[PDB]
C-alpha cells in the first residue's frame, strides 16, 4: 500500500553537505506528515527531524540548526539538508509517515528502506517434483530453504485446488518433527525433514483427481512457551514459495 | 517526590503483548519535559491533551501499560484501529485520553536466533474490550472438529512468538510501547507537573 522510496546516500567529506529525497505513495501525502530518523549499528533508532502538514517542524537538539527538513506537495517529496556534517553522524537514514492522521505529535507509522551515510577521513523456497501422476500412484515433492537463521521453526505444506480457495494440507515443526495432517489427508500422505539437510519431503500416496492442485511449501518462526515449542501452520504465514502443480489424471 | 517514570522507561526488562504490564503512577510530581524532549522515542502520539502543555496538566491518577511488539504494529495502538494487535492482545478505547510512546529496542530486547520468550496472541473468538487482558492459553478451534484440548491441523495455540532476530527489517524489528492513561475522575488530582 504505501510505499517510500529514498535517494541521496552516499560518502560525503567532514564539513560538506549532502541532500536527501524521499519520496512517497500509495496515500494522501498532503494530509500527512513525515518524519527522518537514523539508525547507527550497534545503537538504537533515533530521530532527527519532522514535519507536519501544517508546516511545522521540529529539529533534535544535538542536530538543530545543522539539519533541514523541507516538503514539496507538488512531487509528493520531502527533502532533508545536512550541512556540517561529523563522524558521528554516520548512520542508515530512513523516512517515516504518520500511521493514522488523528492524533498530536510526531509519529513514525511507516519504514522505508533508507540510505546509508558514511563520513570519510534471506530465506528462500523451492518446491520440486511436481507434474501429472497417474490414478492410484505416489509422488514426492521436496521442499528446499536456504538462508534460514532461525534456530526453531515451522515448515507447512499447503495446496490451492481448482475452484477451491488455498487450503492447509500439512505442517511439521523443526524441534521434533511433529507431524499435523489435514482431515481429507491423513493416512495417505506422509511429510518427513530431511536428517541431513534443511529439506522437507513430502510423500503422496494414493492419490485422488481431486488432489489436482498447486502445493506450495512455507516457513515460520516457532513458539517457546512453558519449555516446550509449539509450531502453527495458519493462513498468515511469514514466507511463502513458488510452489509446482500437481495434477492426477489418467 | 518526582514520579518514577525512569523504573518503567530504563525498565529491567519489558512484558510480552499478551501479558502486558501495568504499574499505576499516584501521588507524584512528573516532569514530562524530559520525556518528550528526546530523540529516545519514534512515536509521541497524544489524544485530549497537548504535548507541548503536559507539565500544566493536574490528573487523579497515571496508568503505564508497557509491552513488546513488532515496529509495523505499533500504528494499531490508537483508538478506532484494527488488527491482531488491537484485536487480540491490547485495545484502546474510542475516547481514549493519554498518550502512546514507542521507540525500538533492537538493541536491548532482539538475540541472534531470535528471542522466543515475547509473545503476542494470535487467534482469538472475539475482539478484546478497551483495556482488556487476555492471558488464557486454550486451542484455539479453526475448524468444524472439536479439538478436546488437542493441538493439531486446525487447533492452533493461541499464542505466537515474534522470534525478533536482529538482522530483520526495520518494519519488522521490535519496538517497546508504553501508554500513559490519565484517568480523570471525580476527585482531588495526585499527580500533577512541577509548581
Ligand atoms: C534512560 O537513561 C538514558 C541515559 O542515557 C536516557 O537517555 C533515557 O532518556 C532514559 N529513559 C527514561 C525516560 O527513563
Amino acid at each position: 500500500q504505501v510505499q517510500l522510496v529514498e535517494t541521496g546516500g552516499g560518502l560525503v567529506q567532514p564539513g560538506g553537505s549532502l541532500r536527501l529525497s524521499c519520496a512517497a505513495s500509495g496515500f494522501t501525502f498532503s494530509s500527512y506528515a513525515m518524519g527522518w530518523a537514523r539508525q547507527v549499528p550497534g545503537k538504537g533508532l533515533e530521530w532527527v527531524s519532522y514535519i507536519y502538514s501544517d508546516g511545522s517542524t521540529e529539529y533534535q537538539d544535538s542536530v538543530k540548526g545543522r539539519f533541514t527538513i523541507s516538503r514539496d506537495n507538488a512531487k509528493s517529496t520531502v527533502y532533508l539538508q545536512m550541512n556540517s556534517l561529523k563522524p558521528e553522524d554516520t548512520a542508515v537514514y530512513y523516512c517515516a509517515t504518520e500511521g493514522s492522521l488523528g492524533g498530536w505529535g510526531r509519529d513514525f507509522g511507516s519504514w522505508g528502506q533508507g540510505t546509508q551515510v558514511t563520513v570519510s577521513s534471506q530465506v528462500q523456497l523451492v518446491e520440486t517434483g511436481g507434474g501429472f501422476v497417474q490414478p492410484g500412484g505416489s509422488l514426492r515433492l521436496s521442499c528446499a530453504a536456504s538462508g534460514v537463521t532461525l534456530d526453531y521453526y515451522a515448515i507447512g505444506w499447503f495446496r490451492q485446488a481448482p475452484g477451491k480457495e488455498r487450503e492447509g494440507v500439512s505442517c511439521i515443526g523443526s524441534s521434533d518433527g511433529r507431524t499435523y495432517y489435514s482431515d481429507s489427508v491423513k493416512g495417505r500422505f506422509t511429510i518427513s525433514r530431511d536428517n541431513a539437510k534443511n529439506t522437507v519431503y513430502l510423500q503422496m500416496n494414493s492419490l485422488k483427481p481431486e488432489d489436482t492442485a498447486v502445493y506450495y511449501c512455507a516457513l515460520t518462526v516457532g513458539t517457546y512457551y512453558s519449555g516446550n515449542y509449539h509450531y502453527t501452520c495458519s493462513d498468515d504465514m511469514d514466507y511463502w514459495g513458488k510452489g509446482t502443480q500437481v495434477t492426477v489424471s489418467s | 517526590n518526582l514520579c518514577p517514570f525512569g523504573e518503567v522507561f530504563n525498565a529491567t526488562r519489558f512484558a510480552s503483548v499478551y501479558a502486558w504490564n501495568r504499574k499505576r503512577i499516584s501521588n507524584c510530581v512528573a516532569d514530562y519535559s524530559v520525556l518528550y524532549n528526546s530523540a529516545s522515542f519514534s512515536t509521541f502520539k497524544c489524544y485530549g491533551v497537548s504535548p507541548t502543555k503536559l507539565n500544566d496538566l493536574c490528573f487523579t491518577n497515571v496508568y503505564a501499560d508497557s509491552f513488546v511488539i513488532r515496529g509495523d504494529e505499533v500504528r494499531q495502538i490508537a483508538p478506532g484501529q484494527t488488527g491482531k494487535i488491537a484485536d487480540y492482545n491490547y485495545k484502546l478505547p474510542d475516547d481514549f485520553t493519554g498518550c502512546v510512546i514507542a521507540w525500538n529496542s533492537n538493541n536491548l530486547d532482539s538475540k541472534v536466533g531470535g528471542n522466543y520468550n515475547y509473545l503476542y496472541r494470535l487467534f482469538r473468538k472475539s475482539n478484546l474490550k478497551p483495556f482488556e487482558r487476555d492471558i488464557s492459553t486454550e486451542i484455539y478451534q479453526a475448524g468444524s472438529t472439536p479439538c478436546n484440548g488437542v493441538e493439531g491441523f486446525n487447533c492452533y495455540f493461541p499464542l505466537q512468538s515474534y522470534g525478533f532476530q536482529p538482522t530483520n527489517g526495520v518494519g519488522y524489528q521490535p519496538y517497546r510501547v508504553v501508554v500513559l492513561s490519565f484517568e480523570l475522575l471525580h476527585a482531588p488530582a495526585t499527580v500533577c507537573g512541577p509548581k
